[PDB]
């Protein structure tokens, strides 16, 4: 495809930074949405 | 010239060091943590610790003692709080220090204004005999903090509790590039081999600040919120997941984070509610934090009177991402008791 297509169908982990301090705000991995 | 940016790695290693422990236990479930919030509690907690037992708190959060002194490990922590807790106009985040004391306890007043100036803590005195009051008294601080976000932190607090010390944070942002909700649309998640869960995924089709890494073996995006915070996000090439999880440290985050170059692509990614909520006991003994939690325990920092202990170190945290922004939450909760 074009353009390329990306797709976050599957566990993927990520995080959130404050920029100011570039701290590591909160980090997570997830590995089935629909457990809660 | 500050302070932050001589320790934000130090908890950028810890974090990961601990993201790491986590993924050991299950490799089947969410994992969602606040970093900062784990960390700070357990710092204004080692101001009351005295030899082996404070040492292996602040080493354990990844500080090497030698090379760093301890008092400017809290001058920083002092600073980046402070930073953390400005007004940005656009973003709003949040965090808050609480120590609730038992009425009989008198305590090592250095330890109180320490807390009090260098973590800009809040006192509250309580009575311990009234468990089931004391118990709301808390959850009620939690529930203000975080907004209602998190609302049941302590589950069981422990009848002879002789104080507890409390810290929660909050975030709310929105995106730059927020996504149109005309877009979102069921799609499969592919979780496991077998396992296929119908999900809501938005959409857009756009300009990114998004790349692949041959050396993480992943696509990796940045997300902006409006205000200074940004989101980044993993996707690992298929079989390389646990791969991911090791390369990842804080130096090419910030590679990562000077970036802003932006691609073209088509962009699918689900809306989320998770949480977690851990005990945090064993996991900090794998990191080795182990004589607070012990009759090996010295408190001597925070009272004269008796000989306490950790028995309870306990974190949770929730999080929501949809088209709009992010809003995510989370608070660590500690319970110390007479051996
Ligand atoms: C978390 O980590 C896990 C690893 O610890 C990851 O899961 C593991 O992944 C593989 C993925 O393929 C699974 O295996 C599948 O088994 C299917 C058949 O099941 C029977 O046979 C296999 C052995 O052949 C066995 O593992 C099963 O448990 C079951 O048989 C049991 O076997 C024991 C031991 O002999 C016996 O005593 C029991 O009597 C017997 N029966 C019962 C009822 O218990 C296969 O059909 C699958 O094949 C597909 O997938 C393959 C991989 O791509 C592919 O090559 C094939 O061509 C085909 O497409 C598959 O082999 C594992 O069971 C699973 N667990 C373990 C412990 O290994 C998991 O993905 C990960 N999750 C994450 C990261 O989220
Ligand atoms: C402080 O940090 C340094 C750097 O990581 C540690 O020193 C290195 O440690 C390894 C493992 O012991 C040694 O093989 C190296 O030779 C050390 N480098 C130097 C220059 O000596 C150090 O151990 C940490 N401090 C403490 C007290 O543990
Ligand atoms: C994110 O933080 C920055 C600091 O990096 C904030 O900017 C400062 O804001 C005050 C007013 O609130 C000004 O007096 C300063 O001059 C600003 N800059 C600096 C370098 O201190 C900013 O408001 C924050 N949010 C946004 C949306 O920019």
């Amino acid at each position: 495809s074009i353009p390329p297509e990306v797709k976050f169908n599957k566990p993927f982990v990520f995080l959130m930074i404050e920029q100011n301090t570039k701290s590591p705000l909160f980090m997570g991995k997830v590995v089935n949405p629909t457990q809660k | 010239h500050p302070t932050f940016n001589k320790i934000t790695p130090n908890l950028a290693e810890f974090a990961f060091s601990l993201y790491r422990q986590l993924a050991h236990q299950s490799n089947s479930t969410n994992i969602f943590f606040s970093p900062v919030s784990i960390a700070t509690a357990f710092a204004m907690l080692s101001l009351g610790t005295k030899a082996d037992t404070h040492d292996e708190i602040l080493e354990g959060l990844n500080f090497n003692l030698t090379e760093i002194p301890e008092a400017q490990i809290h001058e920083g922590f002092q600073e980046l709080l402070r930073t953390l807790n400005q007004p940005d106009s656009q973003l709003q985040l949040t965090t808050g220090n609480g120590l609730f004391l038992s009425e009989g306890l008198k305590l090592v007043d250095k330890f109180l204004e320490d807390v009090k100036k260098l973590y800009h803590s809040e006192a509250f005195t309580v009575n311990f005999g009234d468990t089931e009051e004391a118990k709301k008294q808390i959850n009620d601080y939690v529930e203000k903090g975080t907004q209602g976000k998190i609302v049941d932190l302590v589950k069981e607090l422990d009848r002879d509790t002789v104080f507890a010390l409390v810290n929660y944070i909050f975030f709310k942002g929105k995106w730059e590039r927020p996504f149109e909700v005309k877009d979102t649309e069921e799609e499969d998640f592919h979780v496991d081999q077998v396992t296929t869960v119908k999900v809501p995924m938005m959409k857009r089709l756009g300009m990114f600040n998004i790349q692949h890494c041959k050396k993480l073996s992943s696509w990796v995006l940045l997300m902006k919120y409006l205000g200074n915070a940004t989101a980044i996000f993993f996707l690992p090439d298929e079989g390389k997941l646990q791969h991911l999880e090791n390369e990842l440290t804080h130096d090419i985050i910030t590679k990562f984070l000077e970036n802003e170059d932006r691609r073209s692509a088509s962009l699918h990614l689900p809306k989320l509610s998770i949480t977690g909520t851990y005990d945090l006991k064993s996991v900090l003994g794998q990191l080795g934090i182990t004589k607070v939690f012990s009759n090996g325990a010295d408190l001597s920092g925070v009272t004269e009177e008796a000989p306490l202990k950790l028995s309870k170190a306990v974190h949770k945290a929730v999080l929501t991402i949809d088209e709009k922004g992010t809003e995510a939450a989370g608070a660590m909760f500690l319970e110390a008791i007479p051996m």
